[PDB]
């Protein structure tokens, strides 16, 4: 009866509602993570140029 | 700075400061990316651009004003 395709429809939903918020918590865990090899990486450039500075003005 | 505003003696409490200073730069080194504590000192001490550093050279001028006019030598105590 309609109560019954009604359950089993609701229940399709659900499982396509809970793919989605995980893709959703995939894309901020993945942002965090990025975020802090990006911080690591910018903070080795930044010692890295600085020490080019002081070598180069220490040779001329 | 503080040594250069104290006769030749000095040089003890100075060096004392610097090795302080090395054992704060080791100890922050362990969580922040700091510049070499040689970089550093060298940066404080006008020795990066030029060839001589302004503790040789207050050396120099306090040799030359109070430590050869004013100076007993005891041979035997050296």
């Amino acid at each position: 009866r309609e109560i019954h395709q009604d359950w089993a429809n609701r229940e399709y939903i659900e499982i396509i509602t809970s793919s989605i918020k995980k893709i959703a918590d995939f894309l901020n865990s993945f942002d965090m993570s990025c975020r802090s090899r990006l911080a690591t990486l910018n903070e080795k450039l930044t010692a890295l140029e600085r020490r080019i500075e002081y070598i180069e003005a220490r040779v001329t | 700075g503080r040594f250069e505003s104290e006769d030749l003696t000095s040089i003890v409490e100075l060096d004392g400061l610097l090795e302080i200073n090395r054992m704060t730069h080791k100890l922050l080194s362990r969580y922040l990316t700091l510049d070499g504590f040689d970089a550093m000192f060298r940066e404080a001490n006008h020795n990066v651009s030029a060839p001589y550093g302004r503790i040789t050279l207050h050396v120099f001028w306090e040799l030359n004003y109070d430590f050869l006019p004013n100076y007993c030598y005891n041979g035997s105590t050296n």
